[PDB]
């Protein structure tokens, strides 16, 4: 049609040419203009034009008040750490060397810095750099200590809730305990005079911290004690982010009617507000697979990571943590569903692409590099058995070795050896042994993998029976005990309908592993008792099968806002 | 394939 | 285990092994005992000195006795009937005959004989052999009218009831409107002398006619009346056949709302009392198919069939009329559901059967030998499409044509010009000759069709529909006409979203139509929009497609009696 | 298939 360009869009296009001369009068201009400058320089690729401008405070002070366009800035920020220039390091680290120096000023000059702080510290942190928004977020609480009246504390609250989540991104779980425990010292204090503090958004960190230490006993109690202090007043960011943590603590929990309506509340209130493209709406969007991917719905959990990964693939840039987390969640989906297919090209290239991502920008001992590296390895003992080269076939399964034992180090050094998370690693290792025809030491990985969560989720729980049937085909099928398979395969049988029915997909590892339990021992009647339920459970899950994605599933307006918190907090 | 899918 | 055998299963072969000696003493032994020695001699195979005791009507009477071992005697006198005796006729003549000669006597003997006839015209009706029980009603409706009693005239309602439907078995329609005026006369003389019957069979089987005909709002009034006149007293083959005349004449009626529900209660029914090998289950089980394929659900009504033929299959041993209905149904049915794939291996062998069997009893103008020879007609038009060969392409068109123009013939004279059926005969010649590339003739054919349709069916009906998207699909690929074809595609997208909504699967056919018209008129904005609209079309499908098994959805108790009847009534 | 199923 040939539309003729603005002349706002000409005349940015001849401010950019000319920008070496006008640089020192573009940073005089408006902030929207300022940033269409600037976004202009990124657009034409001159990022060292650009890259020189950002890593000063100040201009990324202008930058960082276009709220409309946050979006387009993520895009131009990770490009610019791609491209070299440690931008978020050095905006960090100029914060707090000017942080520093106005530690003896009013009260006027230290909030215009503190304000500038949870909007830098909550950008840096939005876009991944864990690491380097606690370090502005730790100049911002130290301006908050140095004045003890009631306006400021609710500031260092204010900031220890963002540092509880910044130290969670970064796996510096035992520095959030502490973080925590502060966070009440200026709560308790702020409480008791005469002013009460919403503990909503704060309580909803610890059900990701304690959740990610594994502490699913703890997790619940404060999950619900965050929705306890739901309230309309919150901001949607606040309460959406509540909802994520809210459902991932009750998943594993293994409670599944009350998880939904929590996490497709959050989806629809992340949607309406957010829209299809921001960040937390993706965010929403990946602890909404891990609802998915733990009710057996795997078939939808894959579409609902690619859409996560596609939206984090446009606003953060190649190289982002935040990118390289859906590369992994998205990887270990593909990884379940493909399963039973056997082929994984996709699969690895995901699960390829989050290690050549974190090992970047993450150094080599850190624990979320560490749960990355399993999938990988996961995606590697399957090829390594699929694959007909006896070759590949052992080189391929002992690199899927050192990449369980290097994970399993980081979970142990940090989780402890009591733990969910350590106790997977050796389930994983225990299957991986079983590949290796170590079948000695995939028992004692096994037994000590169940004891392990036995002790700490319970007798009976779906993480424990998804262990046994590990145990249970390597004392069938290699081991050929099979009274000792016997008793293993029925106890995950019944906790595998316990919450999901027989039309649980992963019964059929369980039904036809029975199958074969009483093929070497007699007792053929008991085969054809088994060869039926079989047919149930193709019965009992193709007709299933047939629903609609998840994405839809939502649809618009599905129920409202403190009601699925009264919902659930009365059951 | 017999060991379900993995943890 | 070896498991001994009983003493009966012995003496029982201890006397079939003598039967020539004990022939005269086995006739006079108990009824549950004479099933079992001339069952042992079906089993044995000896099907010839168990024909020859058969062919006696006071034999075959205390055969038919034995009402719990029915399957098996179905099974036997179909053995003997294939065997190459003629124990349908024979019993029929023999029946005829001493009726004529009792009929004066008392009213003892006449009950006894019209008794006698009731249940061999049931069991004759029930075999297949309507053709040979008229001949045995006829003669008990002769008994039914000499005398002037209150059970006389009961009776011969019963035999002008059951004698109706052992004429649309038989498609004698031109008799079967004489048989109902002369039951309605019947029924007000019974009336007038102050003993109100029953009338929910005779009302049921005017319906059965009357769809046949292709007499869609006689058909539906007829059905209504039936459910009005129907109780609780009646027997359950009565309920039962009401029930699914009336699902069928919904159906075409396409009010396919009420007609599930009347038809799932008539399955339902019908699996509780009969059981699942009963004949009578078997025909619910293919009006229930006929439903299911009519409201576009094919993939479960190719299952029903194969259940409904299997039933059939088994206990009306092999060349029946009932087997070739079935065959005959199913071979359609898997037409349907195979005709996006194109296969057809069993589809062909399924509608040859129906007319390897149809040929050897019934006439070479006989109307069920119309229908199938239909049916093959259209599969072996699509081999016709598949084969890459053209000599053979060419010899198949023609047999298909020749098939498709017999059919024409007999629904024709047997129905005349204004009626469905010729229409759709008209409609498959046009496909036909759409293959046969005589495109002038095609459109020809559908035209007259689609007027024929329009004149009885009104402007809006699913079979319509299918002729105006077939014409459509002449004129947007052959002829290149493609301003009749837009506004031909409107119209059965206008029907196909009106009846079945956006799930219809000939929706799919229609919008490829649309899309290659608007590409050969050049219009890309509308081809994409029918694009887009084609991809929602099988998204929706796909979310909404999977296996159902509608053989266990009626389950157990879904409703009650008198219950399903009140809502269909009262939802008019 | 170039058109609907037959009649």
């Amino acid at each position: 049609e040939w539309i003729p360009e603005t002349l706002y869009n000409t005349a940015i296009s001849a401010v950019v040419d000319n920008y070496i001369r006008s640089r020192r009068d573009i940073r005089s201009l408006p902030e929207n203009i300022q940033f269409d400058v600037y976004y202009k320089l990124y657009q034409q690729g001159r990022l060292c034009q650009l890259g020189s401008e950002f890593c000063e405070l100040e201009v990324f002070a202008k930058v960082l008040r276009a709220l409309d366009k946050r979006h387009l800035l993520h895009h131009c920020f990770q490009a610019l750490m791609d491209h070299g220039v440690k931008v978020a390091s050095v905006l960090a680290y100029s914060f707090s060397r000017r942080c520093s120096y106005i530690a003896e000023s009013d009260a006027a000059v230290k909030e215009k810095a503190i304000q500038v702080g949870f909007v830098l510290g909550g950008f840096l942190s939005d876009a991944g750099w864990y690491s380097d928004a606690e370090k502005v977020f730790l100049s911002c609480l130290q301006l908050c200590t140095l004045h003890d009246e009631m306006l400021h504390w609710f500031r260092a609250v204010e900031c220890c809730v963002r540092l509880l989540h910044v130290r969670n991104g970064n796996c510096k779980y035992h520095l959030g305990e502490e973080t925590f425990k502060l966070a009440q010292t200026y709560m308790d204090k702020l409480s008791k005079h005469g002013q009460q503090a919403n503990k909503a958004a704060l309580y909803g960190e610890l059900c990701a911290l304690l959740f990610a230490k594994s502490h699913y006993d703890e997790a619940y109690k404060w999950c619900i004690e965050a929705m306890k202090e739901i309230t309309a007043g919150l901001p949607v960011k606040v309460v959406v982010d509540v909802l994520r943590q809210a459902s991932k603590a009750c998943v594993v929990k293994r409670e599944f009617k009350k998880a939904e309506q929590l996490i497709k509340h959050a989806v629809y209130l992340a949607r309406d507000h957010f829209g299809s493209k921001h960040p937390k709406y993706s965010d929403t969007l990946l602890d909404y697979g891990f609802y998915l991917l733990n009710v057996d719905n795997i078939c939808q959990s894959v579409a609902i990571y690619q859409a996560a990964l596609d939206i984090r693939q446009s606003v953060f840039g190649g190289k982002n943590i935040h990118v390289a987390t859906a590369h992994e969640d998205l990887a270990y989906s593909s990884y379940v569903h493909q399963y039973s297919s056997g082929k994984f090209d996709n699969a690895l290239f995901h699960a390829e692409r989050a290690i050549g991502i974190i090992t970047h920008i993450l150094p080599e001992d850190h624990l979320l590099l560490a749960s990355s590296k399993r999938v990988k390895a996961l995606i590697l003992e399957e090829i390594a058995i699929d694959c007909h080269n006896k070759e590949t076939e052992q080189r391929l399964l002992q690199e899927a070795h050192d990449l369980h034992l290097s994970s399993l180090q980081l979970a142990k050094k940090a989780f402890g050896e009591f733990n969910v998370q350590t106790a997977k690693h050796y389930g994983n290792l225990g299957r991986l042994y079983q590949s290796m025809r170590k079948f000695k030491e995939a028992e004692e990985m096994h037994i000590k993998a169940i004891q392990i969560k036995e002790q700490l989720l319970g007798q009976e729980d779906y993480e424990v029976a998804l262990s046994v049937g590990h145990l249970a085909s390597l004392y069938n099928y290699d081991m050929n005990q099979y009274e000792n398979a016997e008793k293993l395969y029925l106890r995950s049988i019944a906790i595998g309908k316990k919450l999901f029915g027989e039309g649980y997909s992963g019964l059929e590892y369980d039904y036809r592993g029975l199958i074969k339990l009483y093929n070497s021992i007699g007792n053929y009647e008991k085969v054809f008792e088994y060869h039926n339920v079989l047919s149930n459970w193709n019965r009992l899950r193709d007709r299933q099968y047939s629903v609609t994605d998840a994405l839809e599933d939502v649809s618009t307006s599905p129920q409202s806002t403190e009601e699925v918190v009264q919902s659930f907090l009365i059951s | 394939q017999k060991r379900a899918s993995g943890q």
